[PDB]
């Protein structure tokens, strides 16, 4: 059977979620339901009907056609991309993983505990740990003494990220006294961190490189800058993830290859990612 | 059950250096003090001494996958292109790509450009580097970049070109927008990049299309030499294995947990980062 269960997430501009045309998906959106609770007391809820549409839809879009299967496109509504609470996934990864979707499709950072669980397309989109600064800020990496000896510097760089996520997690692993640091800077999310940055109560954004990439593409006056993309932090990619040993993984592989190699995936960056900011 | 792996010349990813009368390589440390690692390599027959880049991930994936290995050099020194047999419908690969098809070769550890054509016929990693193209000229050569009028509109006055049957020939072959920067380029193309990159020097190729990861390094450490400064394509280099060999899925682990251990930092810093 070539119709697949596939699972969302939204995150700006790569899954962007819209309403309903007050009854149908305006074009440019594909269909996406998601299960909306009644409330946080009960397991109760209702199916929504929404529209999906962004860099990922749009590559979503095009395996469909080259690699021929249709798709009912769901949100996830537990979790993000994909966290393991106590040996449990939840987000996108937990949908793959407990076989309710064989396919995921957004934001999803390749890495290895996940590529345990799920099978990884090749990457489509370059991601990695980034850092942000105002321009005329000199740092030169997540690896940068700066940010692993804050207290050699007078007066320490003030930096943080947003807990609970990959970042974090990558930092306490590598770096453990920069994490111990850098929490009293966490940011509640980027838009608290965007602003942080442009108002001088932070130095540096440490978080995903695509995410930053795009803020500071459309920072208004271009004064947010990113580092160099020879110097992101341990560089991976965002996947396709798809049920261990799925049949699909071949020719969405090559699917995906074809897009990098004839232009498609460059006009879809232009379309969605690149902003005007240098 | 000794993994054969080839892999190529290509600095600063592998270095090939003679061995000394002792048969054995000389032992010297990075200037920041950590020992420099080799293995012996055979090649155009005679036993030599290579390390760099791609020989400490070797290094890694061989202690992390427990398995031993013996390196050799491509015998025709090219990376891989799919060329039509003469007088029949077959087709081969020549280069690596070849190696590894034909037994030749267990695995390919070499800044091995992922993309469509070879994923068909190989199993490619994930990616242990992400670079792109660019361009290198001499310094007083003035070009604007991949758009920059000399090169849209060629001529014999101004000469650029890339490696003969590499990934780059492949690019510039199978785009119908590149079919005059073709054109030129296949009557120029040179048989390895060390050839190509002492033509820029020697002023006789002007303008030299390659590896961003290689062509930066090479600029790093010839002042003479300098490159656009900006990527006009973005890939990844990947390990290279047969169909179904036992070992795809651990060592594309191996990369992940390299780039996300500060490994993958560590040698970008030791062999790739400089002034
Ligand atoms: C694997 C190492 C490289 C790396 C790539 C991206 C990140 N980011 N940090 C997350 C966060 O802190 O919120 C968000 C994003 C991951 C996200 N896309 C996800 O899929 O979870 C971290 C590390």
């Amino acid at each position: 059977d070539n119709h697949l269960s596939i699972v969302t997430l939204e995150e700006a501009p790569f899954v962007i979620v819209e309403d309903i045309d007050p009854e149908t998906c305006v074009r440019n959106t594909v269909p996406c339901r998601k299960f909306v609770k009644i409330n946080n007391s009960t397991n109760e809820g209702m199916n929504v009907k929404k529209c999906c549409k962004g860099f990922c839809i749009d590559i979503l879009k095009k395996l469909s056609r080259t690699v021929k299967f249709t798709y009912d496109l769901y949100l996830v509504t537990n979790g993000k991309h994909g966290k393991k609470v106590n040996n449990v996934w939840n987000g996108m990864i937990g949908e793959v993983v407990y076989q309710r979707a064989v396919m995921a499709v957004g934001s999803l950072t390749i890495n290895e505990e996940r590529s345990e669980v799920v099978d990884f397309s090749v990457p489509f989109v370059e991601t990695g740990i980034s850092v942000m600064v105002s321009r005329g800020t000199q740092v030169t990496g997540l690896s940068d003494k700066k940010f692993q000896r804050p207290h050699d510097y007078s007066p320490p760089f003030r930096f943080g990220t947003v807990p609970n996520g990959s970042t974090e997690r990558n930092i306490r692993n590598n770096y453990p006294y920069m994490h111990q640091y850098m929490t009293r800077f966490n940011q509640r999310g980027v838009e608290d961190a965007l602003v942080s940055l442009k108002t001088g109560k932070l130095d540096a954004f440490i978080y995903d490189a695509a995410v930053l990439n795009y803020k500071a593409g459309r920072d208004e006056g271009c004064k947010l800058v990113t580092i160099g993309s020879g110097y992101i932090f341990a560089t991976t990619g965002y996947g396709i993830a798809l049920q261990k040993g799925s049949p699909w993984k071949r020719q969405i592989d090559l699917a995906l290859l074809q897009f990098v190699g004839d232009g498609e995936m460059e006009e879809l960056e232009t379309l969605w990612l690149t902003g005007i900011c240098h | 059950t000794r993994l054969k792996i080839v892999t190529i010349h290509q600095e600063p990813f592998v270095y090939v250096k003679p061995t000394m009368s002792d048969g054995t390589c000389k032992e010297e440390f990075t200037v920041n003090g950590d020992p420099v690692k080799k293995v012996i390599c055979t090649g155009p027959t005679v036993p030599q001494c290579c390390y760099g880049f791609c020989i400490d991930l070797l290094i890694k994936l061989a202690r992390t996958m427990n398995f031993t290995y013996e390196v050799h050099l491509v015998a025709d020194g090219k990376f891989g292109t799919q060329e039509r047999v003469n007088n029949s419908n077959k087709k081969e690969w020549n280069g690596m790509m070849g190696e590894l098809l034909s037994g030749q070769a267990d695995m390919i550890v070499a800044p091995l450009t992922i993309n469509n054509e070879r994923a068909q016929y190989i199993e490619f990693s994930k990616p242990f580097k992400y670079q792109g193209l660019t361009i290198l000229v001499k310094k007083g050569t003035r070009i604007t970049g991949i758009n920059d009028p000399r090169l849209r509109n060629p001529s014999d006055k101004f000469i650029y070109a890339t490696v003969k049957q590499s990934s780059v020939d492949i690019y510039f072959r199978r785009q119908v927008e590149l079919s005059t920067m073709y054109r030129h380029m296949e009557k120029h193309n040179y048989e390895s990049a060390a050839e190509a990159i002492q033509a820029v020097r020697d002023n006789k190729l002007h303008a030299f299309i390659w590896d961003s990861a290689v062509l930066e390094f090479e600029a790093s450490q010839k002042c003479d030499l300098v490159t656009t400064g900006e990527l006009f394509f973005r890939s990844g280099f990947g390990i290279g294995m047969r169909k179904d060999s036992p070992w795809k899925q651990n060592v594309s682990l191996s990369i992940l947990k390299s780039h996300e251990n500060g490994f993958m930092e560590d040698l970008d810093k030791t062999w790739v980062r400089y002034q």
